[PDB]
RNA sequence: CUUUUGUAUAAUGGGUCAGCGACUUAUAUUCUGUAGCAAGGUUAACCGAAUAGGGGAGCCGAAGGGAAACCGAGUCUUAA
RNA sequence: GAGGACCGAACCGACUAAUGUUGAAAAAUUAGCGGAUGACUUGUGGCUGGGGGUGAAAGGCCAAUCAAACCGGGAGAUAG
RNA sequence: UUAUUAAAAACACAGCACUGUGCAAACACGAAAGUGGACGUAUACGGUGUGACGCCUGCCCGGUGCCGGAAGGUUAAUUG
RNA sequence: UUCCUUGUCGGGUAAGUUCCGACCUGCACGAAUGGCGUAAUGAUGGCCAGGCUGUCUCCACCCGAGACUCAGUGAAAUUGAACUCGCUGUGAAGAUGCAGUGUACCCGCGGCAAGACGGAAAGACCCCGUGAACCUUUACUAUAGCUUGACACUGAACAUU
RNA sequence: UUUAAUGUUUGAUGUUCUAACGUUGACCCGUAAUCCGGGUUGCGGACAGUGUCUGGUGGGUAGUUUGACUGGGGCGGUCUCCUCCUAAAGAGUAACGGAGGAGCACGAAGGUUGGCUAAUCCUGGUCGGACAUCAGGAGGUUAGUGCAAUGGCAUAAGCCAGCUUGACUGCGAGCGUGACGGCGCGAGCAGGUGCGAAAGCAGGUCAUAGUGAUCCGGUGGUUCUGAAUGGAAGGGCCAUCG
């Protein structure tokens, strides 16, 4: 980052917002994955014994990435309208 | 007393130049005075650039009583 | 260097405001002007009040 | 041992998704009432690392 | 030979010979080549008559946008 | 029979000149020179130690070493 | 007195002056104990400048320092 | 101590930028960082005179120690390589080495120092380095020491309020 | 209504006192010892002195700083920005080259609608003059423009009046100019507004100088975050200040 002198471009512009602490707790779910999983039913606890989230994460997301086939329960995670759609139909159903 | 002062130069005069096509809103002159007038789909700026208000090629014209310069754009 | 810099607050509820320049050796009357105040989409009067 | 990221450089610069950095405009920290509204307006949104200034910004940002 | 705009230079260095004498190593990271596998790839410590096999804790990748909550093939901006 | 008295050897010193300057000698020799009972000189032993000593003071001297000794270490300091 | 290019008009000096110091002295060396000053006591001791002797040593206290003053202004920890 | 300056005048000399005496126009003396005198003293500075002389005019001879030759022993600095001339020109701008031209049989010995930008010491001058050291101060920041107060070690009685 | 004086808390000091503490006073013992300790006594005495905290002083000592350009360095001058020339008819272009300016101003000197057109001189005319205001002619911008220069300006961008706040908020096709940080121009779109009968014009000023990155911190706002949870602190975002 040494310019000769001249203010370098990290310390001549302004540093900008700050890091959630939530994010570092927050996973998203291919469509790939639901198939990944065992027994169907899908939650936090499925999706960590599948090494499909970390350990720590609290909240998950499934998003339209990738493509499921089988009827997947999905329980206690949110689901993006577009993920709601190809889930439902699959023959899938959700649940808060 | 001293002299060893001027100014940064302002890159002025023609950016396009007769016949050449332009968008619109691209710069055509930038000048300090009208030198340039502004004749049919061009606009001028508040420090009098004149820019292109529509696509085509540009045109220079010489016109009205007092033999003004003036800059058009062909619509095309 | 004499224009200190004030700023002009809306009538509003709206913590909006305004920023500005002004002379108050040779204009010591207060500055009201209706501007445009974004958080309420209305034009507004706006009186000045120290920076 | 690991390299260390300049941390003020981690501060000021987002990785986008094809590779550029995003950063903040200079400009827009104080004396504002000079400023036309107009420039003020256009220093808002955050602009993208020139391709001049890349290579400074991947040196210090290994890990981004 | 070096250094220089420029050296037969009266600029530098060497009396000669023989031996020795200067871009390495470790760990990270990026790119290129090459090999394996491929929407997956790969294990670390460790276990182990141990270069095998086990070990998938992890790491990287398949999704991004936003300061963030959040949303998500979109998202942010904005009352729009 | 007084004297930081006088002349002048030993003794202590070092003013001038020549020589020497890969010397006889990392400071001397030769011829002259100053002090020579005193703030004199000398032997033996002791004490003061490095930002410290000591200095009738020249930054002098402190083992041929001094505007901060020597030796080992930090140490392959750093050297646009 | 500059050991080893300077011996001098430099340093010292007797004398002079100012100033500090009442003794567990000032002061100095010491994290301290202590020691020197001194087994001394203001006719003493330390510091500073001047430098036998002779004739002398004028004006300025605004600046800086030192000494004295304590009314007032300002002002630390503390207190809350 | 005086820049102008060899000030001016006087003395000394045939001739004196020095010296001595004076003048005052003190660039920029001055009274204990002392002023002005001062006998004696000084391997102290300046100047003059007598004596004396190879200091000199201007060198000559002589006596010794080297130098030189013979025998014995036997160094050193330096060194890209050399078959290592003059001149004029040229050229990183002062040539043994280039051009032109002149001169010159091969090799010693004794001498002399004009050149080999001769030898010696990675210029002490000068500049530079966001080098160093030590020194200075009303540079900055600290700090030993000195000093102020509060609290602690630290109590009683009583006034004064 | 008021006044005095005995009783109390905290201070504000002082004159006593002794018992802490000091004693480099005397004497005794350890002890055949000018150390030290204990004892007796005297004299001081809550002072002195030491610890923590604190103000002052502090080249006594220490760590350091003390710019660059430059026809060598120093001295002098200069260092950012604007205008002209050098600059070779696009842009750009150096010198301790030649000349000048800026570090602001203005709620009108901004917007709009309506109107208007100078300088200078001549002639005539109370005070009145070379020069005031009046009238006429000439003249044709030689004037004017908040300020340097240049380029502009009559449709005036110059001058006057009315009404006003567009010196709006969110944006922005597309360009210009920079190594970059940046800087500049901008039709049009949305919201809301001014002037005008209307077409329209207005996102400051004839244009080009009037300026300072980042960090740190302040103030206001904020359907962001909130280290068990609910809050809060702090942070972010927006506006703005040093
Ligand atoms: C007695 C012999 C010593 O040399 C001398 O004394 C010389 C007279 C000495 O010069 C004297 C006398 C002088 C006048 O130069 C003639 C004076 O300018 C110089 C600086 O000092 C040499 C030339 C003197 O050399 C001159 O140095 C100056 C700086 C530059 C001269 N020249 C290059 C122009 C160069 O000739 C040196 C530097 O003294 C020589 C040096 C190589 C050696 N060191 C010196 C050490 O003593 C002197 C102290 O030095 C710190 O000793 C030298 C060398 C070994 C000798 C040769 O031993």
């Amino acid at each position: 980052g040494f310019e000769g002198g001249q203010m370098p471009l990290y310390r001549r512009l302004p540093k900008f917002g700050f890091t959630s602490r939530k994010a570092a707790i927050t996973a998203e779910i291919r469509l790939s994955d639901l198939a990944k999983v065992e027994g169907g039913v899908v939650d936090l606890n499925t999706l960590k014994a599948a090494n499909i989230i970390g350990i720590q994460i609290e909240f998950a997301k499934v998003i339209l990435a990738g493509e499921v086939t089988t009827p997947v329960t999905v329980r206690g995670l949110r689901v993006t309208k577009g993920a709601r759609a190809a889930i439902e139909a699959a023959g899938g159903k959700i649940e808060e | 007393t001293r002299n060893g002062r001027d100014s940064e130069a302002k890159r002025l005069g023609v950016k396009r130049f007769g016949g050449e096509s332009v968008l619109a809103g691209s710069i055509i002159v930038r000048q300090r005075g009208t030198k340039f007038h502004a004749g049919a789909n061009v606009g001028c700026g508040r420090d009098h650039t004149l820019f292109a208000k529509a696509d085509g090629k540009v045109k220079f014209e010489v016109k009205g009583p007092k033999n003004r310069k003036f800059i058009s754009i062909e619509a095309e | 260097g004499i224009r200190e810099k004030i700023k002009l607050v809306s009538s509003a509820g709206t913590g909006h405001f305004y920023t500005t320049t002004k002379n108050k050796r040779t204009k010591p009357e207060k500055l009201e002007l209706k501007k445009f105040d974004p958080v309420v989409r209305q034009h507004v009067i706006y009186k000045e009040a120290k920076i | 041992p690991k390299i260390k990221t300049v941390r003020g450089a981690a501060k000021r610069f987002k990785k986008t998704g094809k590779g550029g950095f995003k950063h903040k405009h200079a400009n827009l920290r104080h004396i504002l009432t000079k400023k036309a509204t107009k420039r003020k307006r256009h220093l808002r949104p955050k602009a993208m690392v020139s391709k001049g200034d890349l290579g400074l910004v991947i040196a210090c940002l290994p890990y981004a």
